[PDB]
């Protein structure tokens, strides 16, 4: 499968599901970071928060 | 709409000689928390989609040769061409990229002729 | 390169109706944008809508909001503008063009369609 490794659980549902993480920086969809399995991984670009500073 | 106003509307000149053009927007494209200027130039030719020249007022495109020199933040700008060429007759629109600024406008055009 | 294939020309009845097809290749479909201009002859393009495919996120002009619609088909990575209430005035050419994003900031649009002549 081109998603990966495909198994299910008890519930028949989907186990480690890939996952985008999209900011709206001044109204556009700009990846920030990606989630695995079991881990998060943040890409090389920046995230702004509603306020001033990104941390 | 942020009126972009591009001077001046077309010229004329012989090859080898140095050309300027501007580009004034109603409004700062410059954005004060990152200090970029959401201008962007472009090369646009008869009968061919329009080239991206020159971004964020300053920055030439990996295609774009040196003699092309993007200048101007804040409302003004300019685009100057340090050793004109034959090739470079085109009309050459300079368009905002602010997002916060919607929508996109382009300005009057300026027209190049050798 | 990416490739967008617009539509062939239309004759349309006034307050009739027209969809437009641009099919799109060469790139990722589901997450870049797409917009649609209306170029009268002689006249510079006007925006009308840009819609997002990984989204559906849709936003038209304000003069084409009632008039135009939008929607895609992810099988086919192919656009679409439905346009309706076809006056002349209507009697354009349109273009599709996929935007040019670098470092995730947008540098313009840096691929188009052949165009599409409606009557």
């Amino acid at each position: 499968g081109v998603t990966g490794r495909v198994e299910f659980n008890e519930d028949g549902d989907r186990k480690f599901a890939n996952y985008s993480i999209m900011n709206l920086q001044n109204r556009k969809l700009v990846q920030v970071g990606i989630y695995n399995g079991t881990h998060v991984i943040p890409n090389d670009r920046k995230i702004i928060w509603p306020g001033g500073e990104t941390e | 709409d942020i009126v972009m106003t591009q001077s001046p509307s077309s010229l004329a000149v012989t090859a080898g000689e140095k050309v300027t053009m501007r580009c004034k927007s109603s409004q700062s494209l410059l954005w004060s928390v990152n200090q970029n200027n959401y201008l962007s130039w472009y090369q646009q030719k008869q009968g061919q989609p329009p080239k991206l020249l020159i971004y964020g007022a300053s920055i030439r495109e990996s295609w774009v040769p040196d003699r092309f020199t993007g200048s101007g933040s804040g409302t003004d700008f300019t685009l100057t061409i340090s050793n004109v060429h034959a090739e470079d007759l085109a009309v050459y629109y300079c368009q905002h990229n602010h997002g916060s600024f919607l929508p996109y406008t382009f300005g009057g055009g300026t027209k190049l002729e050798i | 390169q990416g490739q967008m294939q617009q539509s062939g020309a239309e004759l349309v009845k006034p307050g009739a109706s027209v969809k437009l097809s641009c099919k799109t290749s060469g790139f990722s479909f589901s997450t870049s944008y797409i917009n649609w201009l209306k170029q009268k002859p002689g006249q510079s393009l006007e925006w009308i809508a840009w819609i997002y495919a990984g989204t559906d996120g849709t936003s038209y002009n304000q003069k084409f909001t009632d008039k135009a619609q939008l929607t895609v088909d992810t099988s086919s990575s192919t656009a679409y503008m439905q346009f309706s209430s076809l006056t002349t005035d209507d009697s354009a050419i349109y273009y599709c063009a996929r935007e040019g994003i670098y470092y995730g900031n947008y540098a313009g649009f840096t691929y188009w369609g052949q165009g599409t002549l409606v009557t």
